[PDB]
RNA sequence: CACGGACCAAGGAGUCUAACGUCUAUGCGAGUGUUUGGGUGUAAAACCCAUACGCGUAAGGUUGGGGCCUCGCAAGAGGUGCACAAUCGACCGAUCCGGAUUUGAGUAAGAGCAUAGCUGUUGGGACCCGAAAG
RNA sequence: AAGCUCGUAUCAGUUUUAUG
């Protein structure tokens, strides 16, 4: 791991690319080895240019989530993402804000693409966000309002009727909401966020 | 009836330039309390023995407040027993530090503080004792 | 009247340059004289242990050597000092056993 | 000449201006805010094989 | 700069300003010619690498007996990236003009 | 991080400043619009800025990002822009995009 | 173009007694003796300086044809005007030789910046 | 194909600020309109 | 931040080596502090003078 | 009124230090100070530090009470209340037989040390120049 | 000048009103 998360953070555009091809030649093939990975990947996005690819890796970034057992994986695999993100997060850059935002989006799609596949797992998903929204209440905010559009960027007039018979079903959503509705209606929290949610599920 | 700290020293600096804008645009308290606290001279901030936080957080609510006191927080060895508590300050004794985080606690600066709490919702401040100088 | 001393800077560059000369002789020899371990008196200190001025006849007999050959072999002997407290006595012997075991010297 | 010509600098604080002073030869921009065309060199902190 | 001379020293006392100075030591009138900061340092590698031995950071403790390195008064030096984030631009009340409109 | 670099471009000295003898006081930098180095103008704290500058030949849009910031050998990005006034004025606010007013 | 340029007060302000004796010279400085006739401000004696001659700030500085005065020593310097050719005008300081200046004339005419003080040691 | 994703959430909070008030400039329309009204039959 | 350096050769390129940060470029700068300890530091070299 | 001035140039008077301070800044913080001394030095600089020594370290009940929390669009209402203020209980060195009064910037939960800076008192010739005698 | 424990909810080279 730490060969990966050394060739990713290697400063250089070449030692960063070739080693992304081999960790999707490599994942194929524990909580810690999980973090570095990510830690290795968001000193990956540091660098970025002329933002084009700056966005072809937060697709990148979201497609590497694409690849009983890998169920864990990959739900252990995203808890290492949204813990080294809330962490080192709030010591990133006024400019860079643009693109953990954007990755934190393509992120939040790629766990929602792959718990479509069939629909237990999604509760347990739920066991990593629930774990996870009740610290640094700026990112709740963000999946707030992101969470609802692009979930609609799922299941892509009367294509409303398209989406509100497929989210007519509603369920996944309906527990999700459940755990916004689980933090609005505690008493000990945001007062902020609290006043954003009932912006924004309405 | 003032306006900027007497100090050299950037980092209060960037700390006024933020709080003068949060307590300007939320208009709370909170914030004339901790900025109009925070202009004082270095004998007018009584360094707070966390033993003193130790007594704060015994009355009720306390379990859900981060205290804070705008001077640094010095750890005393008379206190063997402390919270779980939450700490926003400007220095702490590396004592007081290993202090708290061992005890389970946490201590963060105040910028993180206003991130965390801009209408500084449910917390409390403390002021360091004050006429026991000369 | 007042005197500054401006020369702190100077005066201990002279000083290391006495001790490379004092070694520039004696040059195997360590500059110095083994030293015995010796306790402080009035209460304040007596629980510190101190350097001493040299070991004693005593000491320097029941370590196997004389006098009179110790201070050539690099020992320094005080005569007007009274061995009592055996604790020190131990380590002083010992402290010399030690320095002898270590020494070398060479021939005439 | 008892003129005092020297301070005393309290030792811990002394090393607090040298870690600050070691830092500020990173950013790289205040390289360049003090003197020194630096705008050629190849990075920063600019680190040179131990071969020299 | 450098950490075990090897012969450099001589090489470079000649040539116009150039200087330099072993780790254990780092004189701060080199460093901050003035007071007016940043001198511009080529490390070398092996220097580089002692230069956690000398200081000490959360893991290598000091080298320099009882020491750490000062603490931060802010969390984070950049202030606007807290105050143009959306966590502080949800507790506010909206903006003014910024130039106010002469009345009277 | 950059605000600092400015308050210390503030207090003490750049290299490059000229103090009028009005108040107000130049940035001599090659890079720069405007030529005051207040906040906004200083490219040396700025992190993200762009000029134009003359080659001898036509005038080149310099751009820089936060990513080079430590790779000064090579952080200026470069672009040429044509001879058509109209069409130049479109390239420039092209690339500039989201960049700020 | 600017505001027109007041000066409120236009004469040189001079020493008390500057012209009777040359012991005395020509700089304003101030009155202490409780006694004068210039510290009590008699009808009939000078002026002093005082804050209320404080000129506009939008016009301050300004040199009469309209531009301030930035002053410049090689092209280099110059070239920080290539943006301000309307308010600033830029003039070369004294001990600038005779070679140089004609080029920091030349290369202020093309900038189109006014230089106050051109024909400063140059001939044709 | 590029979203820059900050000045987002700013057009959201914006706009919703300019019709919060837009409210209050046509209401305002109504409370002057109005007032210029019983103003006048009390000076009468 | 970086999490990590390039060593240069000689000739001035680049190297497989790579070396993390000392952690001493995330202490504050200070410069106050520096212009103190640097006004009183300077003086400490001053031959004497007098009449 | 009385003292100084013919005029020009140049020179020409609140300094330095020591002891106690007050404030402000700075570093650490129940600690605190490297620099008499050692070691190293690119050599009166910078950097490192053993052992000592200087100064400091001898929780009650109520009431009010910055902030907070809740309701309330709002005024206001209810809860928690840091500093200290006060209220009456308290412990201690000194009060006649646990008390009658106190106690002392004593405890009851620490705040100090050190450097810089502006300054203030005192002695040093002590803002400059001028008393006679010894 | 300084502290904060007020801007508390503070008085006044003044008039009244009743008691000299």
């Amino acid at each position: 791991t730490s060969n990966f998360v050394k060739q990713l953070s290697s400063n250089n555009r070449k030692t960063r690319v070739n080693a992304l091809e081999a960790l999707k030649k490599y994942l194929t093939a524990k909580q810690i080895e999980f973090n570095k990975l990510w830690k290795g990947l968001y000193y990956a996005m540091w660098f970025s240019d002329r933002p084009r690819p700056q966005q072809r890796l937060a697709n990148e970034l979201g497609e590497l989530h694409g690849l009983t057992t890998n169920d864990k994986a990959f739900i252990k695999f995203s808890r290492g993402f949204w813990k080294v993100m809330c962490f080192e997060w709030f010591n990133i850059d006024r400019y860079r804000l643009d693109k953990y935002l954007l990755l934190i989006r393509r992120v939040l799609f790629s766990q929602l693409k792959y718990l479509q596949s069939r629909n237990k797992l999604v509760d347990e998903y739920i066991k990593k966000v629930l774990r996870w929204l009740p610290v640094y209440t700026g990112i709740p905010i963000h999946i707030v309002d992101i969470l609802l559009d692009e979930w609609e960027r799922l299941l892509k007039k009367e294509e409303e009727m398209r989406k509100i018979a497929e989210s007519a079903k509603k369920t996944p959503l309906a527990d999700v909401i459940a755990i916004f509705q689980d933090i609005v209606a505690d008493y000990n929290n945001s007062k902020v966020l609290r006043e954003k949610i009932k912006e924004d599920l309405f | 009836h003032r306006t900027a700290p007497k100090s050299d020293n950037v980092y209060l600096k960037l700390l006024v330039k933020l709080y003068t804008f949060l307590a300007r645009r939320t208009d709370a308290p909170f914030n004339k309390v901790v900025l109009k606290a925070l202009f004082l001279s270095k004998i007018n901030r009584p360094p707070v023995s966390v033993s003193r936080i130790a007594r704060a957080l015994k009355q009720e609510g306390a379990a859900n407040k981060t205290v804070v006191v705008v001077g640094t927080v010095t750890d005393d060895a008379r206190i063997f027993e402390f919270p779980k508590t939450t700490v926003a300050a400007l220095r702490f004794t590396a004592g007081a530090r290993a202090k708290i985080v061992k005890a389970g606690g946490e201590c963060i600066t105040l910028d993180q503080l206003a991130v965390r709490a801009p209408k500084g919702q449910n917390t409390l401040i403390l002021r360091g004792p004050r006429n026991s100088r000369e | 009247r007042v005197k500054v001393h401006f020369d702190q800077a100077g005066k201990k560059v002279s000083r290391r340059n006495a001790r490379a000369t004092r070694a520039a002789k004696i040059a195997p020899r360590p500059l110095d004289l083994l030293r015995p371990v010796v306790r402080a008196p009035t209460v304040k200190y007596n629980r510190k242990v101190r350097a001493g001025r040299g070991f004693t006849l005593a000491e320097v007999k029941a370590a196997g050597l004389t006098a009179a050959y110790a201070r050539t072999i690099g020992i320094a002997v005080d005569h007007r000092r009274q061995n009592r407290n055996q604790e020190i006595f131990d380590a002083n012997v010992q402290r010399l056993k030690e320095y002898q075991s270590k020494i070398i010297v060479f021939p005439r | 000449t008892w003129r005092k010509w020297n301070v005393k600098v309290n030792h811990n604080e002394k090393r607090y201006a040298t870690a600050s002073a070691i830092a500020a030869t990173a950013v790289a921009s205040l390289v360049l805010a003090r003197g020194h065309r630096v705008e050629k060199i190849p990075e920063i902190p600019l680190v040179v094989s131990t071969d020299l | 700069v450098y950490a075990e001379d090897n012969g450099i020293v001589k090489a470079l006392r000649n040539v116009p300003g150039v200087e330099t100075a072993n780790v254990a030591s780092l004189n701060l009138l080199q460093l901050a010619p003035g007071a007016h900061l940043g001198r511009f340092v080529i490390w070398t590698e092996a220097a580089f690498t002692k230069l956690d031995q000398v200081w000490g950071s959360e893991t290598v403790a000091s080298s320099k007996v009882g020491y750490t390195l000062p603490s931060h008064i802010i969390s984070t030096s950049d202030v606007t990236r807290i105050i143009n984030s959306s966590e502080i631009q949800s507790a506010i009340r909206p903006a003014g003009q910024a130039t106010q409109k002469r009345t009277h | 991080s950059d605000e600092i670099v400015w308050q210390v471009i503030n207090q003490s000295f750049c290299s490059h400043r000229i103090k009028a003898p009005n108040g107000q006081n130049f940035c001599r930098n090659e890079y720069n619009v405007t030529g005051l180095c207040t906040r906004q103008s200083c490219p040396l704290a700025n992190s993200k800025y762009a000029t134009v500058k003359c080659d001898n030949g036509k005038l080149y849009l310099y751009m820089k990002t936060p990513e080079r910031a430590h790779t000064p050998a090579k952080l200026w990005e470069r672009i040429k822009l044509s001879k058509n006034y109209t069409k130049a004025l479109q390239q420039i606010d092209e690339h500039l995009l989201h960049w700020s007013k | 173009p600017h505001p027109k340029i007041v000066k409120k007060h236009t004469k040189k302000f001079k020493r008390h007694h500057s012209d009777r004796y040359h012991r005395v010279a020509e700089n304003w400085r101030k009155q202490k003796g409780i006694d004068s006739v210039v510290r009590r401000r008699f009808r009939g004696n000078i002026s002093q300086p005082k804050i209320g001659y404080g000129s506009n700030k939008k016009t301050k500085f300004l040199s009469p044809s309209g531009h301030k005065t930035f002053l410049v020593a090689n092209v280099k310097d110059l070239e920080t005007l290539t943006m301000h050719t309307k308010t600033y005008a830029a003039e070369i300081a004294h001990n600038i030789s005779a070679k140089n200046r004609v080029v920091i004339l030349a290369r202020a005419k093309a900038l189109g910046i006014k230089v106050t003080n051109p024909k400063g040691r140059l001939a044709l | 194909i590029l979203t820059p994703e900050s000045q987002l959430k700013k057009s959201k909070a914006q706009q919703k600020t300019a019709e919060q008030v837009a409210a209050e400039r046509a209401a305002r329309k109504a409370a002057n309109k109005e007032k210029r009204a019983i103003i006048l039959e009390r000076n009468a | 931040s970086r999490p990590q350096v390039t060593v240069h050769s000689l000739t001035g390129e680049a190297t497989a080596n790579a070396l993390p940060l000392p952690a001493v470029f995330s202490a504050p700068i200070r410069p106050d502090i520096v212009h103190t300890v640097f006004t009183s530091v300077n003086k400490n070299k001053r031959q004497a003078y007098a009449v």
